[PDB]
This record gives structure tokens, C-alpha cells and sequence, in this order.
């Protein structure tokens, strides 16, 4: 695979190296031309430069792309979601190809967000990439189903065990495993560190799996890496403040990392929750108190 | 699936746990019978403190949203059906606040250590307790702050009121009294035995004051205090007699109303604070402690349950 490079360089979660590589690597194929496309775009969606697909990805362009497309239309407008749930419902009903495995997966993305579990899982059901099968793994462990997320795993492992994307998947279901679990799954998020280069998303998983077990303090220093690679990052933000309590920090310092993912991002759906949390609070609070 | 919190939840009666979980609702109902805790308000804050901790992330894929973990404190042996939340709050947290407080205490910073004390106290029933010995700690934990916490109070009010009638005066020495029975530390304890001292010798209640005196003197303060002390001490013994009654009995058993700030002998009827041990007269049931501000004075309750050894089968 001549893409190799620029496909791992995606999952692992450095996605300016994959974009740079992607403009390096040369078409030599319109087959090829066209998967170089799909994830130099889909690389620009991770860093949620939305703009960018939207406006360099034109009717014109494959198929492929505009699945891409579709999918950045979704991120990008809050207010498009549900006509373009509709679209793509019709467009799923109302055509058979399977063949797309980018399109499915771009579809799959949409019902993901949409939590239209069942709708993506579909989907991917049709799906026969290796991909499809990471997708479908992370799906039924949200669903909290591991014993079906082992089966699929099973069933990328036997297809492709040494698969970046298949350790990445092995490693999520252990992840949800839980106990002597755990180690395996540290090993394999730094054994990619090692090897590719830590990424944001490496070094989390690293210390999710630290954090799983006791090991608050170890957990420090991927943390902190992270942090001083890219501050406003959510997942490392989320992970400091669970950290800083256990370490036993000031508690200002737990309320600094929230009110700075606030800042980095006020959608994100940790917040969101967190919001969430203080009014049924103040709803229950209601209820207990006395009357006057 | 069954999600992990849930799980949580199922596996624990501690409130901590439910609150690390998320499921606030249960988990104010279980302090709510545990313990009296009516009014939540104060409570918010460390609800969603509690919270922000329960649970990490990491990321699947990329352009996915993202994945959380729950870590389990038993997670070696917790499979998926048995598994509770992490710790993340202990006793000996709580115990080293406990300084902080003390040293307001000293300073005179009364009532920003009553926000300590009281902060303290009501982290107690979040605590997971490991050991029975380790609940008794606790228990005792909370004990020392209800002391405090009654004792500044009555002692920030009894400033304010007015020196000027004779009755007036006759008030503000029973309470000052009654802050010597409280049970503080040493250093705190003399420190109030000498203000009594004072306000009982220009009262010329002098054979009270020699009482306290003396009680100040084993405590052992420093040498120029308890200088100051024998030579008040001394000066009590020429005229040995208290000139008027106060509403004070030495010997009885107090219990101070938090609210009143009345004595409450012995047996007589009183009302207490579920979770602090605070004392009221029977008027004030029903009521919002004033020392935990959470709790309701009359309300029966199951009891603290910081262990699950507390639970038996």
C-alpha cells in the first residue's frame, strides 16, 4: 500500500504530518488519486478545518469526496444537521451501493453524531473494510456491548492482527475490558508513541490506561506533554482535572483546567454535560428544599 | 449494555460513588436518609467538583467522539458487573484541612474558619472509609468541627451584643461561659478561659472566676499569661463570691443550643442535628441546622455510611 503511511499517520492522530505526506505521495492511480484526496481531507477535519473541505471539495469532485464533504457540512453547520440526516437517510434508502466504503463510513460518521447507533452500525454493517470494523468495535463498546465488540475484533484480528488499526481497536476494547487489561492496552498506545511519534491522541490513551489503574502519577508526565503541546485540547484538559483531584492538587487548579476547556471550547460536549449537571442540580435542589 | 456508572450505582450505597457517577438524584436521596441533608444548596459545588473527576477520555478514532473511561478502585478484581468508582477523597485530606482551620482559629479569623470547619464537615459522608477504626476517625472528624463551628458562632454573636445594661452584661458572660465547656484544643481552649476570666472578674463574680482561673492554669499556657492569670487569681481569692447569679452551672452537664446559644442541662429535651451532633431545644425541630446549614434538626436518619463494612449480611 503506497498510502500506508499517510492512512496510519490519520489513525494514530498526527494529522499535519498526514496531510503533509498525503501532498507528497503521487497519484499513480485515479483509484489512488482519489483515496489520497479522501484523507487529506479527512485530515483536515480532525484539525476541524471545515472551511477547507467545504470550499475545496466542489460538486464536481468524486464521490468519495463529496461523502467527505457531506460529513464536514454536518460538523460545520449546526443548522444543515437535520436536513442532511434526511438527505442522507433518502440517499441510504433510496440507492444500494455498498461498494463506497468511504461513503459508508462518512455516513456512518453522520448517524454516529446524530446518536443513531443502530442507523451507522448499519451501515457499517454493509461496510467490508478493516476500517468499517474499527468503526463498528468503537460503536459497540459506547453501546456498552463488549462481548460483541470482542467478536468483531476477533474478526479484524484474524484479518490483519498486525494492523495499526487493529491495535488501535484491541486496545479500545481493552481498554473497556478492564483489569490486567489495562497493561496491554498502555503497551500498545506506547509502543505506537515509540514508534510513529506520541500524539496528542497517543499520549490520552496512554494515560487513560495509567489512570485506569492507580497509577495517578505516572499518568503525569503524558499529561503534561500533551498540554504543552496544543493547551485547549479536550480530552487532555478532561484527563487533568480527573488527575489534579487524585494528585491531591488545590482545588482552583481543577476549576483552572475546567474553566480553560470553556475557553479552548464552549460546545464540547463535556461541557455541555457539565452544564447540564448544575441545573438538575439546582431542579433537585428545589425539590428537597422546604417550602416558604 | 449496562453502562459502567450505572453499574456504579447498583454496586454502592455510598453517596460519593453515586455522585462520581452522576446520578446526583440518587445520590441526594441517599444523603438525604443517611443523613439529614434537606437543603442541597451548599452542597452544589462539591457535587459538581465530585463529578468533573468520575470519569476519563480518550479518543477512538479520529473525527469520532470521544471515549470515556471509569476508572474502578477495585479494578483488578471488579469485572464488568462488579466494578466502583476510583476513590479520590480521604480521611487524611480531610484531617490536614483540619490545621488550616486551627490556625484561622488562633488568629481571631473565626468566621472564615467556621467556612473551613464547615466545609470539612460536610465532606465528611463523601469520604470512603477503608477500616471500622478509620469511621470512627471520621465520626470524630466531624465532631470537632460541629465544636468549632457552634463554639466561634456563639463567640462572633456575643461580641455584638450590647455591653451596656446590666443584664446585657450578665448575657454576655453566661455566653463566654459557655464557650469554656466547648470541647477545642488546648491552645484554643485557654484562649477562651481567659477571655472569661476577664469578663468574670469585672463582673466581680469573683469565685467563678477563680474557677476558671485555675482550669487555665493546668492547661499551661505561656509564662506571661499565666502570670497574668495568678495574679488575677490571687486578687479573686480576697473577695471569694460571685455578686449575681448567672444562668450558669459549672458542674451541670451543658449542651448548647447552636441557635439559642442557651444551656441545656442533662436530660432536658433537645433536638439534634442528624449529621453534626449539634444540639437544639425542642422549639428549633424541624428547622435548618444553622451548624451544618444543609441539615434538618429533627430528622431521624440511617446514619453516616462512608464503609460498606457498615452494611452486613
Amino acid at each position: 500500500d503506497e498510502l500506508f503511511d499517510v492512512k496510519n499517520a490519520f489513525y494514530i492522530g498526527s494529522y499535519q504530518q498526514c496531510i503533509n505526506e498525503a501532498q507528497r505521495v503521487k497519484l499513480s492511480s485515479p483509484e489512488r488519486e482519489v483515496e489520497r484526496d479522501v484523507f487529506l481531507y479527512r485530515a483536515y477535519l480532525a484539525q476541524r478545518k471545515y472551511g477547507v473541505v467545504l470550499d475545496e471539495i466542489k460538486p464536481s469532485s468524486a464521490p468519495e469526496l463529496q461523502a467527505v464533504r457531506m460529513f464536514a457540512e454536518y460538523l460545520a453547520s449546526e443548522n444543515q444537521r437535520d436536513s442532511i440526516v434526511l438527505e442522507l437517510d433518502r440517499e441510504m434508502s433510496r440507492s444500494v451501493d455498498v461498494t463506497n466504503t468511504t461513503f459508508l463510513l462518512m455516513a456512518a460518521s453522520i448517524y454516529f453524531h446524530d446518536q443513531n447507533p443502530d442507523a451507522a452500525l448499519r451501515t457499517l454493517h454493509q461496510g467490508d473494510g478493516l476500517e468499517c470494523m474499527a468503526m463498528t468495535i468503537q460503536i459497540l463498546l459506547k453501546l456498552d456491548r463488549l462481548d460483541l465488540a470482542r467478536k468483531e475484533l476477533k474478526k479484524m484480528q484474524d484479518q490483519d492482527e498486525d494492523a495499526t488499526l487493529t491495535q488501535l481497536a484491541t486496545a479500545w476494547v481493552n481498554l473497556a475490558v478492564g483489569g490486567e487489561k489495562l497493561q496491554e492496552a498502555y503497551y500498545i498506545f506506547q509502543e505506537l508513541a515509540d514508534k510513529c511519534s506520541p500524539t496528542l491522541l497517543l499520549l490520552n490513551g496512554q494515560a487513560a490506561c495509567h489512570s485506569a489503574q492507580g497509577r495517578w502519577e505516572t499518568a503525569e508526565g503524558v499529561l503534561q506533554e500533551a498540554l504543552d503541546k496544543d493547551s485547549g485540547h479536550p480530552e487532555t484538559l478532561i484527563n487533568l482535572i480527573v488527575l489534579s483531584q487524585h494528585l491531591g492538587k488545590p482545588p482552583e487548579v481543577t476549576n483552572r483546567y475546567l474553566s480553560q476547556l470553556k475557553d479552548a471550547h464552549r460546545a464540547h460536549p463535556f461541557i455541555k454535560e457539565y452544564q447540564a449537571k448544575e441545573n438538575d442540580f439546582d431542579r433537585l435542589a428545589m425539590q428537597y428544599a422546604p417550602s416558604a | 449494555g449496562t453502562s459502567p456508572t450505572q453499574i456504579w450505582c447498583n454496586n454502592s450505597q455510598l453517596p460519593v460513588d453515586h455522585i462520581l457517577a452522576g446520578s446526583f438524584e440518587t445520590a441526594m436521596r441517599l444523603l438525604h436518609d443517611q443523613v439529614g441533608v434537606i437543603q442541597f444548596g451548599p452542597y452544589k459545588q462539591l457535587f459538581l467538583q465530585t463529578y468533573a473527576r468520575g470519569r476519563t477520555t480518550y479518543q477512538a478514532l479520529p473525527c469520532l467522539p470521544s471515549m470515556y473511561s471509569y476508572p474502578n478502585r477495585n479494578w483488578k478484581d471488579a469485572g464488568l458487573k462488579n466494578g466502583v468508582p476510583a476513590v479520590g477523597l480521604k480521611l487524611n485530606d480531610l484531617i490536614q484541612r483540619l490545621q488550616l482551620c486551627y490556625q484561622l482559629t488562633t488568629v481571631g479569623k473565626f468566621e472564615e474558619a467556621v467556612e473551613k470547619f464547615r466545609s470539612i464537615l460536610l465532606s465528611v459522608p463523601l469520604l470512603v472509609v477503608d477500616n471500622k477504626q478509620e469511621i470512627a476517625e471520621a465520626q470524630q472528624l466531624i465532631t470537632i468541627c460541629r465544636e468549632y463551628i457552634v463554639g466561634l458562632c456563639m463567640e462572633i454573636e456575643r461580641k455584638k451584643l450590647p455591653k451596656e445594661t446590666l443584664d446585657q452584661q450578665k448575657r454576655i458572660c453566661e455566653m463566654a461561659a459557655y464557650f469554656t465547656h466547648s470541647n477545642l484544643q488546648p491552645v484554643h481552649m485557654i484562649l477562651v478561659l481567659r477571655t472569661a476570666l476577664n469578663l468574670f472578674f469585672k463582673l466581680k463574680n469573683f469565685k467563678t472566676a477563680a474557677t476558671f482561673a485555675r482550669r487555665l492554669l493546668e492547661l499551661g499556657p505561656k509564662p506571661e499569661v499565666a502570670q497574668q492569670t495568678r495574679k488575677i487569681l490571687s486578687a479573686c481569692e480576697k473577695n471569694p463570691t460571685d455578686a449575681c447569679q448567672l444562668n450558669y452551672d459549672m458542674h451541670n452537664p451543658f449542651d448548647i443550643c447552636a441557635a439559642s446559644y442557651r444551656p441545656i442541662y442533662r436530660g432536658k429535651p433537645v433536638e439534634k442535628c442528624p449529621l453534626s451532633g449539634a444540639c437544639y431545644s425542642p422549639e428549633f425541630k424541624g428547622q435548618i441546622c444553622r451548624v451544618t446549614t444543609v441539615t434538618e434538626i429533627g430528622k431521624d436518619v440511617i446514619g453516616l455510611r462512608i464503609s460498606p463494612l457498615q452494611f452486613r449480611l
